[PDB]
């Protein structure tokens, strides 16, 4: 098969910017090769084929040029909902093979998260389990810090967390954090907070709830 | 009223074109009319041989490559050829056992027409190749 | 209108036969070519095969021959199926419509195929309401958390979709017990909360489950 290969597997740029995703072949295509783009929800849609045609309806933003086995994807200007994975494809010989993607992250100024926690629902009480939830929501950068104290002990090894992709309109990251405990463990405790440290979080904040309330 | 009802076989349809149909590119074809792509000719290579060219209009079609024969429908898949005499077995082709006979280049050794059986006599005597010849009397 | 979409079972073990279905909207079969291509989790997009308006097929190498695609142009259907699965074979899969010569103008949404001798399970959904209204805090955060799932793919939707803005799905999570677990949430204005419903959707196609939770 035909190698595709893209460079840089990621890339970070600021809105406004000038983006070039490159897309290189293990052999000559003969200018044969559509760009194709991926939604972080996983929608694929045609952005340009024969290296330089705009499918109808992709803003005049993208364009695409090469020749050989040299072949680039143009932003003129990086707008928010550009968010997205890249993937070049070549049919100049079956079987179509598409290249490694190049994923598209957006920079943007400092953006402190809003922090919220979750009793365990009575319902869920019923059932055996406990689980308390921490949110933080839209936040630049990506990098945060949860820690789940139980009456001021600090908790590890019983916390999973899960981050959104960078949205479409802020730019920004959403994290759940939950701290799953069996329900004898959670009525022996009072109070259950959750310290978030960020970028921008001059000092850390902290949301806690009584349990019983 | 449909503008690519108008590009029969061996064009393509594409109405972002100055002119609409356009003919299959080399080595793809078209069928029928008012495609709005055009099917790659098909390969005939391993074990297979082009047969029939693919056109403009029409598909390659694949016979087996030399020292092979077609096995199931259209030749989907090619069975190892074997002399006359030999019958093709899970380890390669093998001399008829004697009192048997395979007259084709393909299939397995079948026992010798037993003349006496059937009342008749033996007019010539079987061969790997040949089976018995039984005369009248 | 032009649409592509997807279809078949979620979860198939490793009695290995997988079927899946493309349905096709505006755009007839004998005109059109159509793709298959998949998505290993964290891995990139790659194609399995495509079949002709003239019915004829062509097979990646690597699938060894272990695919095989099919179409009914009246039903506007093309059938894909696939043997001999293994767990390198979970995918999201996607058909995409062949135009030109040649690109991959539309797309379906993707299904996804998880490989596994596991059952499938039913989600338990939990409403994620604050301990206690606060007055101070112009917004509050609503939320609801799809709990002990299994195959993957789970789907939120609130106020039965009237509900978009501040609504933040994460991606599952894979618990010790093997069972998957997502949160998604929604940011409101407190001062509302009282005179509003708010309800997530939640709906598991692998278990034939749906639930609607409401949220105060
Ligand atoms: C060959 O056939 C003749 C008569 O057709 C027979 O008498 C003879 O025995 C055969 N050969 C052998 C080796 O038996």
């Amino acid at each position: 098969d035909i190698q595709m290969t893209q460079s840089p597997s990621s890339l970070s740029a600021s809105l406004g910017d000038r983006v070039t995703i490159s897309c290189s072949a293990s052999q000559g295509i003969s200018n044969y090769l559509n760009w194709y783009q991926q939604k972080p929800d996983g929608t694929v849609k045609l952005l340009i084929y024969y290296t330089s045609t705009l499918h109808s309806g992709v803003p005049s933003r993208f364009s695409g040029s090469g020749s050989g086995t040299d072949y680039t994807l143009t932003i003129s200007s990086l707008q928010p909902e550009d968010i997205a994975t890249y993937y070049c494809q070549q049919y100049s010989k079956l079987p179509w093979t598409f290249g490694g993607g190049t994923k598209l992250e957006i920079k943007r100024t400092v953006a402190a998260p809003s922090v919220f926690i979750f009793p365990p629902s009575d319902e869920q009480l019923k059932s055996g389990t406990a689980s308390v939830v921490c949110l933080l929501n839209n936040f630049y950068p990506r990098e945060a810090k949860v820690q789940w104290k139980v009456d001021n002990a600090l908790q590890s090894g019983n916390s999973q967390e899960s981050v959104t992709e960078q949205d479409s309109k802020d730019s920004t990251y959403s994290l759940s954090s939950t701290l799953t405990l069996s329900k004898a463990d959670y009525e022996k405790h009072k109070v259950y907070a959750c310290e978030v440290t960020h970028q921008g979080l001059s000092s850390p904040v902290t949301k806690s709830f009584n349990r019983g309330e | 009223q449909d503008p690519c009802s108008n590009c029969p076989a061996g064009t393509f349809c594409d109405n972002n074109r100055n002119q609409i149909c356009s003919p299959c590119p080399p080595n793809s074809f078209s069928s029928a009319g008012g495609q709005r792509t055009c099917d790659i000719c098909r390969q005939c290579k391993g074990v297979f041989r082009t047969r029939k060219e693919c056109s403009s209009t029409s598909n390659a079609e694949c016979d087996c490559t030399p020292g092979f024969h077609c096995l199931g429908a259209g030749c989907s898949m090619c069975e190892q050829d074997c002399k006359q005499g030999q019958e093709l077995t899970k380890k390669g082709c093998k001399d008829c056992c004697f009192g048997t006979f395979n007259d084709q280049k393909r299939g397995i050794c079948r026992p010798w027409t037993n003349c006496s059986l059937d009342g008749k006599s033996v007019l010539v005597n079987g061969t790997k190749e040949r089976d018995v010849v039984c005369g009248p009397s | 209108q032009v649409q592509l979409q997807e279809s078949g079972p979620g979860l198939v073990k490793p009695s290995e036969t997988l079927s899946l279905t493309c349905t096709v909207s505006g755009s007839s079969l004998t005109s059109y070519g159509v793709h298959w291509v998949r998505q290993p989790p964290g891995k990139g997009l790659e194609g399995l095969g495509v079949i002709w308006p003239g019915g004829s097929t062509n097979y990646n190498s690597a699938l060894m021959s272990r695919v095989t695609i099919s179409k009914d142009n009246s039903k506007s259907q093309v059938s894909l199926k696939m043997s001999s699965l293994t767990a390198a074979d979970t995918a999201v899969y996607y058909c995409a419509r062949v135009t030109g010569t040649w690109y991959f103008d539309v797309w379906g949404q993707g299904t996804t195929v998880t490989v596994s001798s596991a059952s499938t399970k039913g989600p338990s959904v939990f409403p994620l309401a604050p301990c206690s209204r606060s007055t101070s805090e112009s917004t509050a955060a609503l939320g609801c958390l799809v709990k002990d799932y299994f195959p993957e793919p789970v789907t939120v939707s609130w106020n039965s979709g009237a509900l978009t803005s501040g609504v933040h799905t994460f991606p599952a999570v894979l618990q010790s017990s093997g069972l998957y677990s997502l949160s998604s949430v929604v940011t409101v204005p407190s001062s509302s909360l009282g005179t509003k419903t708010y309800t997530c959707n939640v709906d598991h196609k692998p278990s034939n489950t749906k639930v609607d939770k409401r949220v105060d």
